[PDB]
């Protein structure tokens, strides 16, 4: 019955500002205290922000005291969280959560804010040539900002098929790898094309991967 | 620093079928708490009724947002008993504090 | 601020198994105290509250334990459902505060790592930049150690790890090393090596290959 949804995760400049919003639905939402929670891509949790049902009383982390607001309107069951002077380090999945109690008793899925300074651009997508059992792969590199999606020959390929969590360089620009393994038999016959989808440049990519 | 809440009149008696109602009054600093309605059963076991903000058990704010009526609906014999409220505060600092116990006594049409 | 800490930060078990998680408190905090699990991808959820009740809808395998500074999540006759990730939570005093998280894996057989390298590819080096990744495919348990040499010369600060989530089919993991270099030093050196170490290894690994 319980429905979170936030919206607003985009690419801001850092110093910049940002409002997301979490629609609520499922319970009174009026009489519950909300609260926002973030995480940073491969970190834990913390807590951010937190308001009571009636809007009166708010609280603050300290790493965002001065600098974040939160607030609602409970006429349309919305919550809102204005980010304020935005550091590289607010970049995170955040996370609107109902607040009645002791305990945070549900989570919406979260939505992802990127600070950062460099500008969006898709990837540069390299093979990773095969030189019983063969490794073969594409490199994806340099893009901005998250998300990308990889497949292997529009799906048909899925077995083996390692796609890894993307890392940011010391460029600040993102980059992985997608690897599979097939047998060395097949390479003189079949054809293996990377398909890398990146929507925040509208960049869609098919590498087709060969022996060396 | 707040002391913990009243739940009077300290022995309640209403007749099978009518309505019971206890009232809990709680100072409020803030409106960040949850206040709850609990039964004590003689083997000194403790049931959740129902808690404000929110069956046969309800719980009303009063306009000075301190009293709280506590009401049992359709009292059975069965809801003689023990009964209590206790306020939790939720922030900045989490903290229960339980009521004195009354007595609700439903006696026979 | 109240400090959460987790033991162990991480621990392997199989299907059937009744394990134990700890938390620590570094102030009294009483029974106000919230154990969540969460699966990669998705938001927390509530298991346990007020340090032992169980949250309407969790299986009562559950359960958890303390007052004061101490608690002790339980879950028996473990289910594969399970193998995740749980963070304890204050909920006492804010700023609210999660512990480190505690990772559960499925425990397999001890695997090697199949390891392989792939050189930059031509159409990279045109680009100005050269890219040398070494891979290390399903392999059992995760903690493994990469290393790279060029022309015997220990490589540090210039590669990133990235490591995928354990598999669904044979409960394994693989590991991704890149090692980065300008075009024009990248084109100085002749060998370049990575060196593997893990427990299903009785010595290290060395891959290599000749530039040229």
């Amino acid at each position: 019955e319980v429905q979170l949804l936030e919206s607003g995760g985009v690419l801001v400049q850092p110093g910049g500002s940002l409002r997301l919003s979490c629609a609520a639905s499922g319970f009174t939402f009026s009489n519950f205290g909300m609260t926002w929670v973030r995480q940073a891509p491969g970190k834990g949790l913390e807590w951010v922000s937190g308001i009571s049902g009636g809007g009166r009383d708010t609280y603050f982390a300290d790493s965002v005291k001065g600098r974040f607001t939160i607030s609602r309107d409970n006429s349309k069951n919305t919550l809102y969280l204005q980010m304020n002077s935005l550091k590289g380090e607010d970049t995170a999945v955040y996370y609107c959560v109902k607040w009645g109690n002791i305990y945070f008793d549900y989570w919406g899925q979260g939505t992802l804010v990127t600070v950062s300074s460099a500008s969006t651009k898709g990837p540069s997508v390299f093979p990773l040539a095969p030189s019983g059992t063969a490794a073969l792969g594409c490199l994806v590199k340099d893009y901005f900002p998250e998300p990308v999606t990889v497949s292997w020959n529009s799906g048909a390929l899925t077995s083996g098929v390692h796609t890894f969590p993307a890392v940011l360089q010391s460029s600040g620009l993102y980059s992985l790898s997608s690897v599979v393994t097939v047998p060395s038999s097949s390479l003189g016959t079949q054809t293996y094309i990377c398909n890398v989808n990146h929507k925040p440049s509208n960049t869609k990519v098919d590498k087709k991967v060969e022996p060396k | 620093p707040w002391n913990p809440p009243t739940f009077s009149p300290a022995l309640l008696v209403v007749t099978e079928g009518d309505n019971a109602t206890f009232t809990c009054s709680f100072s409020n600093t803030s409106e960040s708490f949850v206040l709850n309605w609990y039964r004590m059963s003689p083997s000194n076991q403790t049931d959740k009724l129902a808690a404000f903000p929110e069956s046969r058990f309800r719980v009303t704010q009063l306009p000075n947002g301190r009293d709280f009526h506590m009401s049992v609906v359709r009292a059975r014999r069965n809801d003689s008993g023990t009964y209590l409220c206790g306020a939790i505060s939720l922030a900045p600092k989490a903290q229960i504090k339980e009521s004195l116990r009354a007595e609700l006594r439903v006696t026979e049409r | 601020d109240i400090q959460m800490t987790q033991s162990p930060s991480s621990l392997s078990a199989s299907v059937g198994d009744s394990i134990t998680i700890t938390c620590r408190a570094s102030l009294s905090i009483n029974t106000f105290l919230n154990w969540y699990q969460q699966k990669p991808g998705k938001a927390p959820n509530l298991l346990i509250y007020a340090a032992s009740s169980l949250h309407g809808g969790v299986p009562s395998r559950f359960s958890g334990s303390g007052s004061g500074t101490d608690f002790t999540l339980t879950i028996r006759t473990l289910q594969p459902e399970d193998f995740a990730t749980y963070y304890c939570q204050q909920s006492s005093n804010t700023p609210f505060t999660f512990g480190p998280g505690t990772v559960v894996d499925f425990r397999r057989t001890v695997a090697a790592p199949s390891v392989f390298i792939f050189p930059p590819s031509d159409e990279q080096l045109k680009s100005g930049t050269a890219s040398v990744v070494c891979l290390l495919n399903n392999f059992y348990p995760r903690e493994a150690k990469v290393q790279w040499k060029v022309d015997n010369a220990l490589q540090s600060g210039n590669s990133q790890e990235s490591v995928t989530e354990q598999d669904s089919k044979d409960s394994t993991y693989s590991l991704s090393s890149t090692l980065t270099l300008s075009k024009a030093d990248y084109e100085k050196h002749k060998v370049y090596a990575c060196e593997v170490t893990h427990q299903g290894l009785s010595s290290p690994v060395t891959k290599s290959f000749n530039r040229g």
